[PDB]
């Protein structure tokens, strides 16, 4: 339940 | 009749030159120290013997029988940053969502608050400045938003630069292309219900190119509520429509990859809850909308041509109505000049072909964190970026009256609009050439 | 003989400086409020004590025994948009087809009408401005055209920028290449039978670079009928000809992918019903064609260097023939100056290699909706785009006569050609330096 | 000695400014018409009446 | 010797006429209001601007 | 019978 | 025997 707020996929 | 005498040297006649300059090796050592190139002392003496200070005793005497005046040209050179604290371009208040909660059994409790984000001095270019702003909105969400409910889906306030309305079809009620046409037209600010931004204490407003049609009424607040008519329309469900070939069409894409909601007002409407300034301006009611009290203007990174005033308290007579004082922030003024900063313009068709490549170039999608959401996406870079650029200014003030007894040490002072030394001056110096004007 | 007195301060002689400036913290608060940087009040006093207004009581007195005058240099800075409503660059009338119908058994009823399309303020660059126009023609078709018959095939009026005639073969009567050579030469406007455009109330004309050879005859209307000689020739059926190797050749491609008709005048002629201005100008009868009464000119995005007039009603004497009044829109003028806007020029060989890439860069073919039709296609971007750019103007008017009693509060006013404040002024301020001229 | 008089208005002294300009709404209508910005007439008057 | 000067207009000599009149459209609006034709203000100026 | 007036193919 | 004077091949 932690949003890194970063699209690691792409 | 018109002499010009000094201690014990041959008298000179008709004119000559006294030089006001900071550099001098001697005086820097002694005199100024705790000063800077905007408030310093300097010896006008220029005679190799004599200890500065002891120089201060001597005086250049312009014949007493006549009222003298001197031409004053100066060389000013700064290097002030596009975005800095002193000029008021590193801060800006905006209202964002703080908490999203499940309350008292059935209520959805939304709590919004105003907060002032700051930027890291320097970072020129307009586009990038926008980005740094958007990023600051985020950086805050990272410290408060998420950890209090509020999803990304409902991030209030984002500065973009496109015309969410190019695709738009007057019948469909949707942006047919399924994508908000990714080209940059002008900066604008988008808001979600309940939030908004305030520039009351910031020149960044001028950077976005949005000004009040009535400037002097201190108070630049642009609420969501203000952006009436002109909520970003919604996207056609390009996939559904096509595959479906009735026709789905009415289907207005509700989310996106990684499923973020485009906050649509209702299960029916083609409009989203996202309101855009740029839209309200030219797409909303001209008589009551925002176009009524704000003006769409050319960007300009400098944030606003400001002027600086010179003062040579100990060498020129005090202009008409100024009164002589010793309060650095009230010295008489003898010359005004625009603060040395220009807007150089370039062409980067590489923009958005570059945002596309820039993202791989920069090892991170730091600014584009939401590469799917057609809104929260990273605004397109506009072709033609602007950049504040510092330039030496060989200005020229007119002949000004002089005192018939010029002190050995003169005080030079460059002030700004609000009357305060300006830290960003690297070189200031002037040349004065006295000459007769009439007699007593 | 030549004093300069103020309330109770030492008298000054020969000259000095009065400053006209908007910024002052005090006056902004009180005085101006409902005003803007183009019509404001300001105290010339500059004395820290005294409440503005109470300042208004005081006066700067230039010795009575002599007629004074003052040098007036000013610093003007705007930020007006390439395309906006006030300058008349956001609208433009054109006549398009409204309805295509099947009537009274065998008749084809075509109904055309004039309509005024508007543009979204700001959007600089010439090319893009063209696009925004073409788009507005479309946006209209979307709200009326289709839903009343009229196909895309018969869309009247489209601004392009190429020489539909480069391929042309004097024998074939066709553009051999099978494609209208995709390079940009100059903007021009293409028309279908029965329609046309009107700029009578718009400076955009000047943006396209098409002017009347007799300017003062108010009335810029360019009908289809006018574009005599010079209808875009047709394309060779490149496919037929080649595969066929008599020789097909005479075959003038009648449609295209997605089957749109190139409205050819008859089953015979090599010419299409599409008429191009650019053609008529240099390819049509020089004595009676359009080249007879219109002129091919350099674009210029600013739309036309316009001038602004200054006025300091309460401080300068009224120039020769102006009469003193209190009607803001008739104040006497004391200085004229071109409105601070230049045409910066750039190079983007990236154009059309970019339109090609720009289309993928922008997630939509919003401007290129008809990527097949050699006509309705998206005009080529020209190398060398122009962009209106705002620049501070350190102008200098001459010495002007002064009143021997200068009021505490002076009124400054910058007007435009038609005499009306100009909303786009961000900074205006001037420096006056009085000095003797003769005696009474 | 060095006046500058006009019809019936206060005399002015030492200097002033006469403006040559094409734009004027009135004159364009009447005067120039068959002319262009390179050969035109213009009133130097600048007095709203008349 | 016997001039008659006004703001910035040609000086006039020997005589002329100042008119005291209630009717004026401008002043009625502003000035008098709570007054009547027996106690009123009026501008003697007569200059359309201002 | 609705023209979206947009080449979705390409 | 007609020269289009145009390299259609390329």
């Amino acid at each position: 339940t932690f949003n890194p707020v970063y699209p690691y996929d792409t | 009749r018109n002499s010009i005498r000094y201690s014990e040297l041959a008298p000179l006649f008709d004119t000559t030159r006294v030089y006001l300059v900071d550099n001098k090796s001697t005086d820097v050592a002694s005199l100024n120290y705790q000063n800077d190139h905007s408030n310093f002392l300097t010896t006008v003496i220029q005679n190799n013997d004599y200890s500065p200070g002891e120089a201060s005793t001597q005086t250049i005497n312009l014949d007493d029988r006549s009222h003298w005046g001197g031409d004053l040209k100066t060389i000013l050179h700064t290097n002030m940053p596009n975005v800095n604290e002193f000029m008021f371009t590193n801060k800006f208040k905006a209202r964002v969502m703080v908490s999203r909660s499940l309350t008292k059994d059935k209520q959805v409790e939304l709590k919004y608050e105003w907060v002032e984000f700051t930027l890291p001095e320097g970072n020129y270019s307009e586009t990038m400045t926008i980005d740094l702003m958007n990023n600051a909105i985020v950086e805050h969400y990272l410290k408060v938003g998420r950890q209090n409910g509020v999803l990304e889906s409902d991030i209030g306030v984002k500065f973009d630069t496109r015309n969410f309305r190019l695709g738009f079809d007057p019948v469909t009620g949707l942006v047919m292309p399924g994508v908000y046409t990714n080209e940059a037209f002008h900066p604008d600010i988008i808001l979600l219900p309940g939030c908004g931004v305030d520039f009351t204490h910031s020149r960044l407003s001028n950077l976005l190119g949005i000004r009040k049609r009535q400037p002097f009424q201190e108070g630049f607040r642009i609420t969501y509520d203000d952006l009436e008519g002109g909520n970003i329309p919604a996207l056609l469900d390009v996939d559904a429509y096509q595959a479906s070939l009735k026709k789905p069409v009415i289907k207005p894409l509700t989310e996106d990859s990684k499923k973020r909601s485009y906050n649509l007002i209702s299960n029916d409407s083609t409009f989203t809850q996202y309101r855009s300034w740029y839209l309200a301006y030219n797409y909303g009611d001209p008589q009551t909308g925002i176009r009524s009290w704000t003006l769409l203007c050319t960007p300009d990174v400098t944030c606003g041509s400001e002027q600086v005033y010179w003062s040579l308290p100990d060498m020129m007579q005090d202009p008409v109505t100024f009164r002589s004082t010793s309060q650095i922030s009230n010295f008489p003024v003898v010359g005004a000049e625009l603060l040395p900063v220009h807007s150089k313009s370039f062409y980067n068709d590489q923009a958005v072909y570059s945002q596309l490549i820039r993202q791989f170039t920069s090892l991170t999608h730091v600014f584009n964190r939401f590469p799917e959401n057609q809104i929260l996406a990273r605004p397109p870079a506009p072709t033609i970026t602007t950049v504040s650029e510092n330039v030496p200014a060989l200005t020229d003030h007119g002949t000004l009256p002089l005192r018939n007894s010029i002190g050995g040490v003169q005080r030079v002072t460059i002030t700004d609009a609000r009357r305060r030394t300006c830290p960003y001056v690297y070189k200031a110096l002037g040349i004065v050439s006295p000459r007769v004007l009439s007699s007593r």
